[PDB]
RNA sequence: GGUGAAAUUCUUGGAUUUAUUGAAGACUAACUACUGCGAAAGCAUUUGCCAAGGACGUUUUCAUUAAUCAAGAACGAAAGUUAGGGGAUCGAAGAUGAUCAGAUACCGUCGUAGUCUUAACCAUAAACUAUGCCGACUAGGGAUCGGGUGGUGUUUUUUUAAUGACCCACUCGGCACCUUACGAGAAAUCAAAGUCUUUGGGUUCUGGGGGGAGUAUGGUCGCAAGGCUGAAACUUAAAGGAAUUG
RNA sequence: AUUAUUGCUCUUCAACGAGGAAUUCCUAGUAAGCGCAAGUCAUCAGCUUGCGUUGAUUACGUCCCUGCCCUUUGUACACACC
């Protein structure tokens, strides 16, 4: 996939483990 | 069922005074009725006719102008200054690359107190004997020139009106001396006054207006 | 020697523009596009439109009392394309090998010492 | 009517995307020192007569 | 790899110029990089000067054509206007005709 | 009106076209170039002010004061964020007319944020010459931008000059192109990418097969979005570059 | 020999009044018209392969349509755009 994509692919992906990690904080 | 053509009022041009012919044009009204009249409505239109339409002669082929209509009387509507264009194609021409253009310009009254802005435009001229494929001026130049332009066209106004301007402007005196103060800096080609447009006329004044017409 | 007016052809593409009126705007006389003359939007441009309009156009204008008219020829402008249209050509020569005179003739299309946003963004209307 | 004859003097070529037509100059014979090119329909030589139909008016290219 | 040295078009020491909108999609281009013709051209056309002159009042007139600077963005400089393409070595030249 | 063609749309409210005026915000057309300047981002209307700068000129001054740089700092396109203002235009989102087997799109319409500005953030771009800086050396050519020097050069007339613009030679320092190639390179190409197994002028920084991955983690910066720093297990025989013929 | 091999005679006497959108073939002893021999074949040519007979109109051009070649140019394809 586009490197661009793929790059917002894991800027996603990130948010949301850094979203469900916060629920355990 | 009704064609206003069999019902419009009609009516011709008639021009001021330092020019050529002042017999102009024709143009359509309505009726003067009673409640809206041919008279108070319009009138006050303007109309652009090339000088050259308007001189007789051809140098002057560019150099369109502005007339608007004052005053009225019987199938006799007289016509003064509201400003001065260029044609579209003339500066199209003048403007060619490879060389440097110049434009400045000022706000100023006149005599009788109508209040203007003039503009004007210079290119730089190649020299007959230059080898270089282009001439460019130097900015330090180009400021020169702007300011005693300026310095020119300032002078050249209130003079007694636009009617002594007009008068003035016609055979291009402002042009040359342009062109005689500028040589001392720098070459340059075309040179004119190009625009120039009105923005603050007076009052009526229904005698003044009426010394252009005999 | 005639009775003069100004004839202002706008002509952009998708529709041709004739109109004769007074020399000083105010007042018209007699119009008439190149999408009355022919049904097809397709065809609301094309030369032999703008000319049956012309043509329609010049009867009018000789008709009421114009019997000779200046021309402004004009394209679309703004921050559009500039360029003549494909029925001004055909309406300007239609219109002199009408039976009108013509006189003195300059182009009216508004140029922008460049601005407002052209439209269809950056990438240009693509396909 | 006003006939008009005149004598092919050169042919020049194939115009029409086709290609049926011939571009060719001639001379009219009532009076010649003028030229004016022609287009034609059919196939033709050097020295040929066309009835110019209308006397002044001539085309260059063809589609 | 690399396939000018002029890169893209036209701009070697000074990393900005200002972009123009094509004058047929209104794609934007860097000025240097557009590719541009005068569109000077008559008001009339071919066989209009005729019935022009002929249908007019003055002596022949004087006739004054059109111009206007025309801005192309590659693709649609390349989709019909000046452009081609040119062998490896045909592209180097830079003179016009 | 708009299109390849259409439709959504606007039209007794005289639309679209015309004319005269006015207001709002944005922008700087044409002149504009293988042309200028800036540390880089970037910078094209005028005029006044404010300080700043390179190059040149120099038989002025000081005299090793310098080169490059972990840390640390200044600035930093666009978007994005906070608080005002502004909000013309174009216009992420959204809603539509069509197209399509589908059509969350391309094309058309409506148009929110935004686009502009102030105060504060953010610190990233293929931020590109994909090419560190200082110094020396190595090879031809015609242009050009700035500075200077030389001339019983041209053109400007007045009374010769003085000027200014122009012409020719030279010389510094700019932006580039040209041809060559002693030389270099895997090549494409390169006056540096040259002066390297005949391997050393000074200095900074980064890379060490591919994926895993700019991921996990910790630290830190941020309002946020995210920036900086930044692994391993495991997997894998290629991935990759330039040129050739198809 | 019926589902009628072919041939003859009488009778029966259809559609078809030059053919929409489309589309084939052709430049001289050619097109078209005309019949023959040969193949097949016990018997059966509305087919074919050749043959001679009568014998034109119109081009002797072009790139518009369609088809294919050739350069140039892109390619991450090379089992090569299936
Ligand atoms: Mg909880
Ligand atoms: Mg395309
Ligand atoms: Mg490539
Ligand atoms: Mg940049
Ligand atoms: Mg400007
Ligand atoms: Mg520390
Ligand atoms: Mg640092
Ligand atoms: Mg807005
Ligand atoms: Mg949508
Ligand atoms: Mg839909
Ligand atoms: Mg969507
Ligand atoms: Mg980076
Ligand atoms: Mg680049
Ligand atoms: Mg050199
Ligand atoms: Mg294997
Ligand atoms: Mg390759
Ligand atoms: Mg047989
Ligand atoms: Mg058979
Ligand atoms: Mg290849
Ligand atoms: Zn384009």
């Amino acid at each position: 996939m586009r490197a661009k994509w793929r790059k917002k692919r894991t800027r996603r992906l990130k948010r949301k483990r850094r979203k469900v990690r916060a629920r355990s904080k | 069922v009704v064609d206003p053509f069999t019902r419009k009022e009609w009516f011709d041009i008639k021009a001021p005074s330092t020019f050529e012919n002042r017999n102009v044009g024709k143009t359509l009204v309505n009726k003067s009725t009673g409640l809206k009249s041919a008279s108070d409505a319009l009138k006050g239109r303007v109309v652009e006719v090339c000088l050259a339409d308007l001189q007789g002669s051809e140098d002057h082929s560019f150099r369109k102008i502005k007339l608007r209509v004052d005053e009225v009387q019987g199938k006799n509507l007289l016509t003064n200054f509201h400003g001065m264009d260029f044609t579209t194609d003339k500066l199209r021409s003048m403007v060619r690359k490879w060389q440097t253009l110049i434009e400045a310009n000022v706000t100023v009254k006149t005599s009788d107190d109508y209040v203007l802005r003039i503009f004007a435009i210079a290119f730089t001229r190649k020299q007959a004997n230059q080898v270089k494929r282009h001439s460019y001026a130097q900015s330090s130049h180009i400021r020169a020139i702007r300011k005693v332009i300026s310095e020119i066209l300032t002078k050249e106004v209130q003079g007694s009106t636009l009617a002594q301007l007009t008068s003035k402007l016609i055979p291009e005196v402002i042009n040359k001396e342009i062109e005689n103060a500028t040589k001392d800096i720098f070459p340059l080609q075309n040179i004119h006054v190009r625009k120039v447009k009105l923005l603050k006329q007076p009052k009526f004044d229904v005698g003044a207006l009426m010394a252009l017409h005999g | 020697s005639q009775v003069f007016g100004v004839a202002r052809i706008y002509a952009s593409f998708n529709d041709t523009f004739v109109h004769v009126t007074d020399l000083s705007g105010k007042e018209t006389i007699a119009r008439v596009t190149g999408g009355m003359k022919v049904k097809a939007d397709r065809d609301e441009s094309s030369p032999y439109a703008a000319m049956l309009a012309a043509q329609d156009v010049a009867a009018k204008c000789k008709e009421v009392g114009i019997t000779a008219v200046h021309v402004k020829i004009r394209a679309t402008g703004g921050t559009r394309t500039k360029t003549p249209g494909p029925g001004g050509q055909a309406a300007l020569r239609a219109l002199a090998r009408s039976g009108l005179r013509i006189g003195r003739i300059e182009d009216v299309t508004p140029v922008p010492s460049d601005s407002t946003r052209k439209k269809g963004g950056r990438r240009g209307r693509r396909l | 009517t006003p006939v008009t004859l005149a004598k092919v003097i050169k042919v020049l070529g194939r115009t029409g995307s086709r290609g049926g037509v011939t571009q060719v100059r001639v001379e009219f014979l009532e009076d010649t020192s003028r030229t004016i090119v022609r287009n034609v329909k059919g196939p033709v030589r050097e020295n040929d007569i066309l009835v110019l139909m209308e006397s002044e008016r001539e085309a260059r290219r063809l589609r | 790899p690399k396939k000018r040295a002029s890169n893209g078009r036209n701009k070697k020491g000074r990393g900005h110029v200002k972009p123009v909108r094509c004058v047929n999609c209104s794609k934007s281009i860097p000025k240097d990089k557009a590719i541009k013709r005068m569109a000077i051209r008559n008001i009339v056309e071919a066989a209009a000067v005729r019935d022009l002159s002929e249908a007019s009042v003055y002596p022949e007139y004087a006739l004054p054509k059109t111009y206007n600077k025309l801005h192309y963005c590659v693709s649609c400089a390349i989709h019909a206007r000046i452009v081609r393409v040119r062998s490896r070595e045909d592209r180097k030249n830079r003179a016009p005709p």
